[PDB]
């Protein structure tokens, strides 16, 4: 998803703004 | 624009700072 993805690595808030609303 | 790890509130700070408007919240997907 996002927090296994984002916390094994380091992505991009582009990808983070896929995550609101 | 950064390098930095997102996780916990690393990962949550982000999303807070990053919808704000639309806002967000936490996914937890098996």
């Amino acid at each position: 998803g996002i927090v296994e993805q984002c916390c094994t690595s380091i992505c991009s808030l582009y990808q983070l703004e896929n995550y609101c609303n | 624009f950064v390098n930095q790890h997102l996780c916990g509130s690393d990962l949550v700070e982000a999303l807070y700072l990053v919808c704000g408007e639309r806002g967000f919240f936490y996914t937890k997907p098996t």
